[PDB]
């Protein structure tokens, strides 16, 4: 099985300007402490590396494919107080749901 | 909390191959990708590869993306290295290692993430043409301490683990290393100082375990008649 | 490549540093990671993102990024149970990472003497139609030792197998030797002795068949 995840946040791509400049999804930039950021990999000192909000919901499942993972998010964010804009990674396997830009 | 648990120590004929295995506990698996590495003996480390656990993807070095192939469980949360074709130059310790994130030694710093946090304990796979020897297991018998051990004798290959009263007596207790003697075949002693005075009144066992064999030992050791 | 010293030494309270070399570009363009193994044992985390310790590892040990030099290196203080190992790591792009090692010595730690015991042949390994003399060498400092078999007062050669000193994880060293015979070898001598020598000085045990 692939499992996926589900994150009630955003995903952040950060480089090096303690301060970090950090872009999500196109792309909008800016400058982050590196206190409220966490790190969804290895960190990288040359490249970006992808980050996530210290604030962050998460729940995953198993399914043959992402086609099947988005039927039960979509229930699970039905049934709990979740709402916004929706994107997929098939990198990460992650589904991502926020409500910025606002 | 964290443990990654290997399989235990082989011996493989040139041309055979292995597939070696790692079981993960105290985190998700599935958030951080498992890796192996490899040590040749008196060789330094050497990463042979990862394993993203939420998929199939898998990574290797140039010298291994050949022979070496790398996979992930996640109803057993274990990983698994298979290593084709196997050749005398692949006789080596290898550990599977995962990173892990950790909150900072200081307020600034935040949630860092750490490469190769924590390690399994290790398996020696031996490659050689010879077959395995299980080891003959022998009593020293104790002639104001006493020492009392048991002789683990000729065995192929390493390694060989020695206990004393099923792990509970471990004061005064000391396993040496093995003699790789002449015929290619090891050696190995464990002796545990004692008081004489407690020799007709705590029983002494020896537990000898090796791994490549199957074979597990135990020993009572006692003084001869007199 | 990464290129590290084979072998660094230091003595006891020093501060001792541990180069890190890259081959093929900046130390400046991966972070670089540092891993503690003491032996027969798998390694341990010390440092990671170039200079943090991770949760419970010592100030002693400090991580340092020299971009003049092109190395690395990690500064171990106090030194000491700091015998061990030591590798640097850093990555190689998205998804490959490279290990570097260097053995640290520690030298003028106090010396120490061997403990000597010496068995006989088991009963039961009689019954298996050999004899095997246990002669066993312990707790000494530093780790180099010299044994010596002799059956009655005669030396001899044949039929001994000996180690090479190794640490326990008592900082001292520990060895074993064998005199590996027959029953009727054993049987028809009045004593067999192993002797033992390390400072200047010898340690003489004897068994009989009785
Ligand atoms: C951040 O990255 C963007 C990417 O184009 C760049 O323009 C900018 O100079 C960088 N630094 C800051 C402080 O925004």
């Amino acid at each position: 099985m692939t499992t996926f995840k589900l994150a009630a946040c955003v995903t952040l791509e950060c480089r090096q300007v303690e301060i970090k400049n950090c872009s999500f999804n196109q792309k909008v930039y800016a400058l982050f402490y590196r206190l409220d950021i966490v790190p969804l990999e290895e960190e990288r000192k040359g490249n970006s590396s992808k980050y996530r909000l210290i604030n962050c919901q998460t729940t995953t499942t198993e399914a043959v494919d992402a086609a099947t993972a988005a039927k039960v998010f979509k229930q699970y964010a039905n049934d709990n107080g979740i709402d916004g804009e929706w994107t997929y990674d098939d990198a990460t396997k992650t589904f991502t749901v926020t409500e910025g830009l606002e | 909390e964290v443990q990654l648990v290997q399989s235990g120590a082989e011996v493989k004929k040139p041309g055979a191959s292995m597939k070696i295995s790692c079981k993960a506990s105290g985190y998700t698996f599935t958030d951080y990708s498992l890796h192996w590495v490899r040590q040749t003996p008196g060789k330094g480390l050497e990463w042979m590869g990862r394993v993203d656990p939420e998929d199939g993807e898998s990574h290797y070095a140039q010298k291994f993306q050949d022979r070496v192939t790398i996979t992930a469980d996640t109803s057993t949360d274990t990983a698994y290295m298979e290593v084709r074709s196997l050749r005398s130059e692949d006789t080596a310790m290898y550990y599977c290692a995962t990173d892990h994130r950790e909150d900072g030694p200081t307020y600034f710093s935040g949630v860092q993430w750490v490469p190769f946090r924590f390690w399994g304990q290790g398996v020696l796979v031996t490659v050689s043409s010879a077959s395995t020897k299980g080891p003959s297991v022998f009593p020293l018998a104790p002639s104001g301490t006493a020492a009392l051990g048991c002789l683990v004798k000729d065995y192929f290959p390493e390694p060989v683990t020695v206990s004393w009263n099923s792990g509970a007596l471990t004061s005064g207790v000391h396993t040496f290393p093995a003699v790789l003697q002449s015929s290619g075949l090891y050696s190995l002693s464990s002796v545990v100082t004692v008081p004489s005075s407690s020799l007709g009144t705590q029983t002494y066992i020896c537990n000898v375990n090796h791994k490549p064999s199957n074979t597990k030992v135990d020993k009572r050791v006692e003084p001869k008649s007199c | 490549v990464f290129t590290q010293p084979h072998s660094v030494s230091g003595s006891p309270g020093q501060t001792v540093t541990i180069s890190c070399t890259r081959s093929s570009g900046s130390i400046d363009s991966e972070y670089v990671q540092w891993y503690q193994q003491r032996p027969g044992s798998a390694p341990t985390t010390l440092i990671y993102k170039d200079n943090q310790r991770p949760s419970g590892v010592p100030d002693r040990f400090s991580g340092s990024i020299d971009s003049s030099s092109n190395s690395a290196s990690l500064a171990i203080s106090g030194l000491k149970e700091d015998e061990a190992d030591y590798y640097c790591q850093s990555p190689d792009g998205r998804y490959n990472r490279v290990f570097g090692g260097t053995r640290l010595t520690v030298l003028g730690q106090p010396k120490a003497a061997p403990s000597v015991t010496l068995f006989p042949p088991s009963s039961e390994e009689l019954q298996a139609n050999k004899a095997t003399l246990v002669c066993l060498i312990s707790d000494f400092y530093p780790g180099a030792v010299t044994v010596a078999w002799k059956a009655d007062s005669s030396p001899v050669k044949a039929g001994v197998e000996t180690t090479t000193p190794s640490k326990q994880s008592n900082n001292k060293y520990a060895a074993s030797s064998y005199l590996s015979l027959t029953p009727e070898q054993w049987k028809s001598h009045r004593s067999y002795s192993c002797q033992v020598t390390h400072e200047g000085s010898t340690v003489e045990k004897t068994v009989a068949p009785t």
